[PDB]
RNA sequence: AGGUAGCUCAGUCGGUAUGAGCGUCCGCCUGAAAAGCGGAAGGUCGGCGGUUCGAUCCCGCCCCUG
């Protein structure tokens, strides 16, 4: 259902920002962006509808899917940056 | 091999690991760096994990022609150990320098052989234990005279790096 | 430092420990001894316990002027380990020589890294495990061709020191 | 003519990459190994841009080898 996708983006962008662990975010991904995700089921249903309803219904699906991707990508890079930074601190030694 | 004294100091300088990198000084002149390479550099470069590296500028190391004239004392030595608690980020070389500065001329050798952390010590702290060898040049050093030099070494460590004698 | 190959063989020669003494040979010529000193010699002499010693005759070591011309194969290597049970008094160098003699030219490196005794092996026995690195000079060696060289190495160890492949 | 997982390759004709061997990492096995089986992780599909609601797939240019 087009324009009803805004409830799936809000449910994803808040579940993505809530994850503070790479393992938690890995499960949040497949639930909201995986092959079985509702946002993925909206893209698979773009070749069965007629041609006249394909240029506009897909623009609302691609906009709702790219909005959730950016929230995931920016959250994945953030959590991986914090992980990498913590390794450098934990690996500190007395060089003298 | 160059017959020069060198100090190693904490530093951050790519491609070395910011927590496992030392800058090498001869006197107050920097001559290079050493330590483990940055894990991100290692990953992007396809290098083995944990690869380490060192680079020095030989032309910055002045050629030394020392003519030692050592005087060896044959008198017996006194062996004593001291255990000092400092903040965890106090470099071990600074604690030893402070001990050496307080011990005076009677101190012949100092060697760190234990670095301990745990609930016995407390958080943000670490315990260091040094083996001290005292020796007089003209007499058999007494246990008390050595302890006076040890007490002065402990007092010096307390003033310079905040070392607390362990109890 | 002398650029000579040396073999060490069990020997009994005072003041060395009869069970921890090696005689040193260059070819078939004896050049000296090494190992731990006899505990009775150490006791009577007031020496530190466990004192070790070595003495070689330099004039018996012929001066060598080798001109190496190595050929380095760039082709990939095959890594395989072999575990061999021998009698406990079979010297480990004899087992390695037998493995090397059976492996042939494909064997680039052999390294002993485990010496094991226990009820799994049996009394009067010991198990030795070697790391083998095979490499061909003109082709990428296959896993099978390396195993054929390994099987021949195991057969050679069986015939010369009675080594039994561990199972 | 091809470029696709770290490697070697099969394959996908605009709206789901799907994979196979090696390698790697685990599990069984060994006191520990190797070798074995067994499981698994593992992919802006050569780069920059058109076109398109959407490009590994079509168009332009460029990089790479035969």
């Amino acid at each position: 259902s087009p324009e009803a996708l805004t409830t799936a983006v809000d449910a994803a962008q808040q579940a993505i920002a809530l994850a503070d662990t790479l393992d938690v975010l890995a499960r949040v991904k497949t639930e909201h962006l995986g092959d079985r995700s509702p946002l993925a089921l909206a893209r698979q249903a773009l070749a069965v509808l007629p041609k006249e309803q394909r240029a506009e219904a897909g623009k609302r699906v691609n906009a709702a899917r790219n909005a959730a991707q950016r929230s995931y990508d920016e959250r994945l890079a953030t959590l991986r940056a914090e992980r990498d930074a913590a390794v450098l601190v934990a690996e500190g030694i007395d060089v003298t | 091999a160059s017959r020069v004294d060198v100090t190693l100091r904490p530093a951050q300088y790519l491609p070395w690991h910011p927590g496992r990198c030392a800058q090498v000084f001869v006197g107050e002149s920097s001559v290079g760096h050493a330590g483990q390479l940055h894990p991100a550099v290692i990953e992007r470069s396809g290098l083995p994990k944990g690869t380490c590296a060192v680079e020095l500028n030989l032309d910055a190391i002045p050629c030394s022609a020392p003519l030692p004239a050592p005087r060896v004392s044959p008198y017996p030595a006194v062996f004593q150990d001291v255990s000092l608690v400092v903040a965890a980020d106090i470099p071990a070389q600074a604690v030893a320098d402070a001990v050496r500065a307080g011990a005076g001329d009677l101190l012949e050798d100092i060697a760190l052989f234990d670095v301990f952390t745990g609930p016995q010590i407390g958080e943000h702290r670490k315990s260091l234990t040094f083996a001290l060898r005292f020796r007089a040049p003209d007499r058999t050093l007494t246990e008390d005279d050595a302890s006076a030099a040890r007490d002065a070494a402990v007092q010096s460590a307390a003033e310079r790096v905040g070392a607390v004698l362990r109890g």
